[PDB]
């Protein structure tokens, strides 16, 4: 009667942007990234990778409503740095980490099956 | 057009037209069931 | 400001589960990997049923739901098939779906067990796991003499976010800091609690001394497979899926940055 | 009415274990040992097999609608 | 199919509607990846004093781990909480039915060890 289709958690609606960047006016060098059709899976890793950047002053995320299917990630960096650049570098670092983890898991599987 | 029904007691496929008392021709039982439609109903296995 | 250099150590690899350890990674990465095991590792499962005849004691949606939860071998085919969203065909085609047929009739006096062995596929690679060449076959329905079940299913590509039938795991044990050194738990009576299988403590010692400078490292995993994928295929597909989620996010990020 | 396919909690397949479970029980296994023989180690799957009531066997005592 | 707003009840007067449904990766999990089918609020216990709910949960954990059916007949001196706890401690569990759970969203351990186990629920 009121059950949303299960794909609405993963699929973007037509004309709906995957990610939107909005300047935070309260403090300088801060941005809000509203990412649609993602959840804690990417939010937590992006936040925790951003916390590894010493040029990042704030890194947090929230799912504003569990029934809704977006996350907001707030990133504040030092003045010489940018929150967009920080977010990009965090994603790049996560991708490199996962590539290395995948190659090493392939090697470990090969060793385990062989000996 | 035929509207074949099944008997509740003898399970016999028998045709009955409108304005006809509901009686199985094989055993006279008074309760009949319609057969499953031929239309194509789809289920999402969820 | 840069990526981790995680290492891996697989401590057990069977056809049923994989038990491994990831070290030198963040807890968020470990838990996102754990979540992707459950919710973003695609597999093949029946997601469309057409009941041509069902004289069984279970109604049509019961049979359909029951067929959807039968695991189908998805190892090499799931990467090749497309989502029906992405397929440029009609409702179905062999590029985005797999056809199954089931046609059973109980004529004999003993009860006929309509099992997953009766799910006949057009694709030899995508078959019910129990039907793969021990464990018995999954029971779809029991039929009495004169009862009959004839249906036509189509299996699709999906993951556990959409429905648990596309979840490839039969349990994902995840653990870290087996000895409570980070004190992320606070036992009122630490002596009362059993020791983890990964604990390295003498029996007199209940929990490790508190580590003020500690961070969660060395996450232990036991990924049990429902049958569709091999456990190591579940882990590899999870890592690839998480990496493609991040890559797509970065692509959209670049479009948003350059459009500003 | 019939043995579920998956364990509600973890999603382990239990549909193929009901008949084997009954065969082990008539083989003079205890329910715990039978559940151990089938590889149900989490108490959720043990719940699934141990608390199941096979009502379909009673529904098959009624003649079908068509012969 | 059960949904938000459907009424469920245990056998102890503990009724309530489904507030929300989380997927298995969003629910909290034990070290062996068991997620709860249902999560009920601890504040429903103290005023109500439905200790039978807790004893049934603990007895049910013992029953599921032992392969038996628990005897909850009302006035039975051969079955008390200490015996059930001693039985549960033999299966590698905290004797009082608590377990370390992990946050499904972040994977971090929950500081307070949660009371979890099989309980018979009813859909109304
Ligand atoms: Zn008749
Ligand atoms: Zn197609
Ligand atoms: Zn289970």
């Amino acid at each position: 009667m009121n059950a949303p289709p299960a794909f609405e958690s993963f699929l973007l609606f037509e004309g709906e942007k995957k990610i939107t960047i909005n300047k935070d006016t309260k403090v300088p060098n801060a941005c809000l990234f509203t990412i649609n059709k993602e959840d804690h899976t990417l939010g937590n890793i992006i936040k925790s990778q951003l916390l590894k950047d010493p040029q990042v002053l704030f890194a947090g995320y929230k799912v504003p409503h569990p029934l809704e299917h977006k996350i907001i990630i707030r990133v504040q960096t030092t003045p010489d740095y940018s929150p967009q650049e920080a977010f990009t570098n965090a994603i790049t670092d996560l991708i490199s980490e996962l590539s290395l983890l995948e190659e090493r898991f392939r090697v470990a599987i090969k060793d385990k099956q062989e000996g | 057009q035929p509207m074949i029904y099944i008997c509740g007691e003898c399970h016999t496929e028998n045709e009955i037209k409108s304005r006809d008392p509901i009686r199985c021709r094989e055993c006279g039982y008074r309760i009949m069931y319609k057969k499953r439609t031929k239309r194509l109903v789809v289920f999402d296995a969820r | 400001p840069y990526a981790n250099q995680p290492t891996v150590r697989i401590t057990e690899l069977t056809d049923e589960n994989v038990k491994f350890i990831i070290e030198n990674t963040d807890l968020a990465v470990a838990n996102s990997i754990r979540r992707v095991f459950i919710a973003e590792v695609p597999i093949i499962a029946i997601d469309w049923v057409q009941i041509d005849a069902n004289s069984s004691v279970l109604h049509d949606e019961f049979i359909a739901h029951r067929l959807g939860l039968i695991p189908l071998t998805s190892d090499d085919i799931v990467d090749k098939l497309q989502y029906s969203r992405d397929c440029t065909c009609e409702e179905f085609c062999p590029e985005c779906s797999v056809e199954f047929t089931l046609d059973v009739r109980c004529n004999e006096d003993q009860t006929r067990h309509v099992t997953s062995r009766d799910l006949i596929s057009n694709s030899p690679r995508v078959i019910p796991v129990t039907s793969r060449n021990e464990q018995d076959d999954i029971l779809i329905v029991k039929l009495r003499k004169g009862q009959e079940l004839r249906l036509r299913a189509y299996a699709k590509k999906g993951f556990g976010k959409e429905h648990a039938k596309w979840n490839p795991t039969a349990g994902v044990a995840f653990e870290y800091d087996p000895d409570n050194a980070l004190r992320h738990t606070v036992y009122p009576k630490p002596e009362e609690w059993p020791k983890s299988e990964y604990s390295e403590l003498d029996e007199d010692e209940s929990q490790a001394p508190y580590d003020p400078n500690g961070k969660p490292e060395r996450f232990y995993y036991n990924v049990e497979s429902c049958g569709s994928l091999r456990p190591e295929t579940i882990v590899l597909s999870a890592l690839s899926g998480l990496k493609k989620k991040l890559s797509d996010l970065q692509t959209q990020l670049s479009h948003e940055i350059q459009s500003d | 009415m019939i043995i579920p396919v998956r364990c509600f909690t973890c999603g382990k397949i239990v549909g193929n274990k009901w008949e084997a479970y009954l065969g082990l029980l008539q083989a003079e296994y205890t329910e715990g040992d039978a559940l151990d023989a089938l590889g149900l180690k989490r108490y959720c799957c043990r719940r699934m097999l141990l608390a199941h009531v096979d009502l379909i066997e009673k529904l098959l005592n009624y003649a079908p609608l068509e012969k | 199919i059960p949904q938000i707003g459907d009424k469920f009840a245990s056998r102890h007067g503990q009724k309530g509607t489904c507030g929300i449904q989380y997927r298995q990766e969003d629910m909290p999990f034990t070290c062996e990846g068991i997620t709860p089918d249902i999560i009920i609020n601890p504040h429903a216990i103290p005023s109500r004093m439905t200790i039978g709910h807790l004893i049934e949960c603990l007895q049910g954990k013992v029953s599921a781990n032992k392969g038996e059916i628990g005897d909850a007949t009302p006035f039975n001196d051969a079955v008390n909480v200490q015996k059930i706890s001693n039985l549960l401690s033999d299966y590698g569990y905290h004797l009082r039915g608590n377990e370390v759970l992990y946050n499904g969203f972040t994977g971090r351990k929950i500081t307070s060890q949660i009371f979890i186990g099989p309980t018979y629920y009813q859909r109304l």
